[PDB]
């Protein structure tokens, strides 16, 4: 009888309707991602759908700057509200100091963006979370914001359906540094291990950036090596 | 114009002359320059007509709302402050007036407040156009051993003289003396004129 | 006893409210189209109504530009609101950037538009789905904007309460780069097959561009031929 | 238990609230009219009431203009209110342009305010249909406009109690560029079919214009003749 | 269910709420007005009460001008807020135009006011009518604004509890063009057949205006005479 | 089931949230006034209560001017705010007409305020009545205003607990232009005749103007007198 | 079920919400204060907590001036609000009015605030009570505001736990002017005698001005001669 | 049926929304501090989580100046929301006044902002508790900081799940002005005697000042010390 | 006009005259610019009457609201930086006042604010039209080892220097030495009279 609204605690002390947005991520595909010797990666699993769609637009990867990326999970209209909020508020920083100086507190702006509509009845929260990545001043991010806002730095995580399986493996398995390749393999593993029984693992979305270089994203050719 | 008041002993005696301009040309041979402000304070005027009658309209209203809401008379230096306080949050579009509050609360007091607001008390004040001439009176004949009678004889004078020297003042003198025992009290102006008669200042 | 508010979200993470929305985009009649070899078309199922109705003012078609054009499908209140929001940002976009130069804004200031509706409490979403379609400095666009918001670039799509006949019968028959009046052909095929038995196929209205062209609207002697 | 809200919809998708304001217009006189050889009329039910009534003040025909008009059905109030929008309008309109160019924007102003009501809790929508009808510098025009803004265009219209009625006799009756008189003889038999057994018709307003001429109203004997 | 909100319609399509604003006025006293030859008068029931009243405040019948006057019944608080209104508006409007030239608009003000309360949650409505009488420009005038804000311009009416007895009676028995006297005899005649068996007619306050004169109100001895 | 909002009427159009406001006033002490030759009193009841109370401010005759006062009963939190917002607009008044010219329009300030609440959600109404009494540059004047916001003009009156029997005597016996003093032990008598059987009538405040002169305030001792 | 919102009076007419914020002081510890031959003093009651506490912040009397103070009951964070508003307000007063004149608009700034949020919805009141006292212009003042905002000068009183109680003894025992010390130990007695049986009084905050001085704060060994 | 709004009071007086934040603060992990012989302290227990996780942002201490610094048990995203805040009032107060000049008023910016929204409906509290510690013109300060907003000032204290145990046993154990690590490892053992029997305590974040020092945060091998 | 701060040792002394004017017309012969602003702080006047009173007193209002809050005064720094704040938050209507506070928290201070809000330490300061006056004979005279009792001689030479050599500087000087053992005290104007006739600048 209190989940009902975003502003009412529980016997308990909790908020249902929050923990209900991070639910509303939970039906999203995985997406992982993490840092290595010198730069980071994301990974995204993606159920290959309808041939007549344009693959251009159904990328869970986004650009948010040539040295800024993320990837989503859950609701897509909230999705791409929200990684358009982080592109705005990248440019936004940009403006103000010159260039993207750390990536921290472009993920602040989405963060409290985020946070502010668990708060405020009348309004209901974004049902997505996103996974920050790139380099900066300070070199290899990574980071992941849920509905709540909460934002934690990583070496290695992901989000969606499989994300309690992938951080398992990876927490029993990862090993910092890896040159990219390796790294790739390693989360390939991981993404694998998340699916259930039967299931093939299709081809997946995979881009990285070294320190001193810019954005790629691996063509489905390069990704089919590592099948 | 020229407007005075006057501290002394257990009394505060304060006097306008009545003469509007408003032009050059004097308009209003009767005006009306001096005002009861509360129980046992009140106000002068030497600044633009209508502005000076809204800061009377104002301070009636919030002192007669104080003695109402608190039942005790409002202190001088707090009608002043509050007179300061309201000249002062508007003076880029100001009030183009020269005040001066006297009355009596435990000792008799009467505040100068200029148009931006800065109150200040001296044991006599004038404001108006022919304030230098009673403030010289005043500075040769004034003493504060005196009694209420020889201190309207001297408010008398110091506006006659400034009548007699300066355009913009004239008219019939209204002179009111507040005490702490009656009261403000105006003296009706054939007692005026029976002093004006007495220290020889018709003509 | 959630599908009551907008603002709410469900055990398992659901805005019904926003699905809501989608069901009644659902009892819209079919629209469909596609790009082709240097363009795209748009064609739209009219079960014929009453001759006393001016045929200029039933067209589902609407010309947002003569470089721009879209389809609805829903409530016909919120259809027409709609159409007018993107005719209003597509000169928004022209006058701020000298032209429309690229048709996916205008499908983004209609996406927000019908997004932000999606989240605050006090407000109803549209009830509408819309699929735009034109030339840009690119090429050729199709895409399709939902209740919650979501947009994605196609080949081809439909909406409607066909939408799931129609684009399951492209998903096994539509080849790209064909000439116009072949592509148009397949499209006729594919509105067939989504009516129930004994119903006959009307005639619906259809319309395309070609690169460096205008629009233009087939009349129904035209459209009479492919019946 | 969805119909008491504006702002919710159904498992189906329905707008309950925005049907029971249509529901409030059936409750209403009826009134029709269509466009002719050079021109449109009105007609308009009414059952005549106390004679102590002034009958300057129970005209369902309104002049918005010389050259446009309209009749409501529905609730007194929001219709008066309505009609007072659709003048204001019309002088707004006519300021900005010099004239009432086209009567198309003017019913856009009234559309656009009656559907704006079927979005926002805390507000009713307008219980009141609306037909228009003129001429512009394109012609003879008429609409209709109803609770959630729908506007159409048409060549023969009812609204109110009758209109069902009326429309399925003028569906299989009504022929375009009658000359005005059998125009107007063949919408009486219209309105005459909408009633029940054993009502007489009573004295209708009828008013009409041609292009290039100003409004009339047939006063009381001129309608008389038709009976 | 649904007489609730002043914003919900019923599966008829009703409001309730204004209907039961209309209620509270029908438990207000009788008043009456209707023309004559050269101008209008008002008759209004007063069952007289404590001897303590200054009788100068419980005059139904109010001068919202020289040349217009009013009469209310229902709610006491919200009427005089209406009077107040109505002679605001007055104000207004002879400021804007130099004289209240046509009293009609006048009562759009307080009509237009009265209505938009029955519209809006949040806000009630009046529980007061209101009947307008006066000479402008045109001559006579006699009106009556109800709590849903609907006008109608009449020759005679009443409001109040006797509402319908007394509209029964001028329904059958007014004629135009009395000379003032034989005028308010029949209204007199109106009222009194309003009241229940054993009720005696007390004495009412009844005024009136022709035209080029200003208002007068017939004291209670001139008035005692048709007793 | 409606008396739960203030903007609800029933199905006979009663507002009972604004009734228990007057309900609310019914719980506290009894007050009443009249007018006489050359002016008017107040006479209020008052249980004696702790000796810790400075009897400075258990007064519920307060100084609204040295020319207008009141007296009210109800709420102590809200009565204290509305004999403030009389005051302030006595001062309000006094400086735009330079005198308080008439009591009237004070007490429609008091008035126009407490109606306010009466009508918009959210709000709640003033569960106190006034009574306002003093001289005019018309003489003599006595009012009551109450929490809907009604006032009226009278020569005596009473509010609170007992309003009903003291009206009810004054109704019987009050006889006007007694000498002040006569008229006093009438008012003294009529708050006796609205206690119940064994109570002793305390000492109350009494307080009275004529016509040219201030306030005072009748002491303890001087009220001793009458007992 | 009329106690659940701030804004609704009951069959009596009582506001619940008000009465359960009273209650809600009615768990705060007592405090009492009163006036003697030149000048008040209070004293507060404290069950002596944690040595781990600064014991300069659990002081329930709080210095809004050097000459005005105040004591608490109820909510230690609205408390904590309430005598930061009583500080700024005694400065807003102290910059207009050159000095703090009279203590009573202080609190009358203080009790505006505290009634305002008894009457609006979505606000909840204030659940403490103030006990001011201090020397001004007039002298030795007492006051005490509740949360409905009500607002009485008493010569002596409490409030919290014991009030009752203390109220009751100081009715039977408080004798006026009372040389400070002797007075102090009549309050000492009087907070004695609202304990329950087999509570020792512990050593309870007391503080005092007299006319023309400043305030002190006894320390606890002065405190502790009077046990 | 009263703990679903933040502004309705109960039977008692109580407000159990706000109770219902303090029970989701208990929900967080136990983190204490206190102040010594020149200088404050605090201690944070941290159950080892993730590898993946950047140990640089899993801190709960937290440097809002470095003079000023905290810890939070809660809510993680209101946790960073707050500390946010904290940091902004920092820099504000340094900004108008040169200097953080006093700890107290940079806690008094943040408990009026926790405190605000306990009060208003629409909002809910800041589930999460603050104790703030550092060096000012004063000394060593230590402040906690809960969602009511109440803030004490103290020379021990903890939060979270084992505040209790944990201010039970400093309650009987802890000695001002111990030597730096003397009081540390007393806290240490502070922190052991709150977990539950088989918890082995893992290492925990500890940091310190001493009078004009900055700040230090103890590495884990020097934690690792006192084990 | 003419005030005056300065350090010395464990004390700093404030003086200032007292004239007032508000015309060319020398009005009040016995005005006060020199503020207890807390209690162990001052602030002294040399701009405009009104402006400089309002900002009296909102240093009074949150000085004291500060004192009450913390329980702790003000340190020099924190009250000139919020002067200066003040006067800097507006500017293009700006306050026409030449501020100088000065005051014991740790060590004795004495700051220089502007009209446009600039704070800037200094061992001794002053403002006011004269200024240069007591300027120079503080450059030839002031030692940072003076005891109280010659510092406030020098105070007192220097105003009476700025007295005989400027116009709207007069009146009986006014000294307030704030030290921190005995708090701010103001020296009764018997003593200054005292002192004046030591030191032999009477006439």
């Amino acid at each position: 009888a209190y989940d009902r609204a975003i502003t009412v605690f529980s016997p308990d002390g909790r908020l249902f309707q929050v923990e209900y947005a991070r639910e509303a991520v939970k039906k999203g595909s995985t997406a992982l991602g993490m840092k290595f010797a010198n730069g980071v990666l994301l990974i995204s699993d993606k159920k290959v759908r309808s041939r007549l769609i344009e693959q251009n637009s159904i990328e869970k990867i986004q650009l948010i700057d040539d040295y800024v990326a993320a990837v989503t999970s859950g609701l897509v209209a909230d999705a791409r509200v929200l990684v358009d909020f982080a592109r705005i508020s990248a440019q936004q920083e940009k403006v103000t100091y010159g260039s993207l100086v750390n990536i921290e507190n472009l993920v602040k702006r989405v963060a409290d963006q985020m946070q502010q509509y668990t708060q405020y009845g009348g309004v209901r929260p974004y049902g997505v979370s996103l996974i920050f990545a790139g380099i900066d001043q300070i070199g290899p991010r990574l980071f992941d914001c849920d509905p709540a806002g909460t934002i934690n730095e990583y070496k290695a995580t992901a989000i969606g359906s499989g994300k309690d399986a992938v951080v398992s493996f990876l927490e029993r398995e990862y090993k910092e540094n890896l040159p990219e390749k390796e790294a790739v393999t390693l989360g390939i593993k991981a993404l694998k291990s998340s699916l259930e029984e039967g299931e093939e693992l299709k081809a997946p979305e995979i881009a990285s950036i070294t320190v001193g270089n810019k954005y790629r994203i691996y063509d489905q050719e390069e990704v089919k090596k590592f099948l | 114009t020229t407007t005075v008041g006057i501290t002394l002993k257990d009394a505060v005696i304060m006097a306008t002359e009545r003469r509007v301009t408003m032009e050059n040309f004097i308009m209003h041979k009767n005006g009306k320059k001096l005002f009861q402000i509360d129980t046992y304070t009140g106000m002068t005027i030497a600044g633009l007509v209508g502005d000076a009658q809204v800061l009377v309209r104002y301070m009636k209203a919030e002192l007669e709302l104080y003695r109402l809401q608190r039942r005790v008379n409002m202190p001088i230096e707090a009608v002043a402050t509050l007179l300061s306080n309201m000249l002062n949050q508007v003076k880029y579009m100001p009030y183009m007036v020269q005040l001066l509050v006297g009355g009596i609360d435990t000792a008799p007091h009467v505040f100068s407040i200029d148009a931006a607001g800065g109150s200040v008390e001296d044991i006599y004040a004038s404001t108006g156009s022919g304030s230098p001439f009673v403030y010289g009176v005043l500075e040769s004949q004034y003493s504060e051993k005196m009694t209420v009678d020889e201190g309207v004889d001297l408010v008398i004078r110091a506006i006659s003289a400034a009548k007699q020297r300066d355009s913009a003042s004239g008219g019939m003198i209204d002179v009111a003396v507040i005490t702490r025992k009656d009261g403000y009290v105006q003296l009706p102006t054939d007692q005026i004129e029976s002093r004006i008669r007495k220290l020889g200042l018709i003509l």
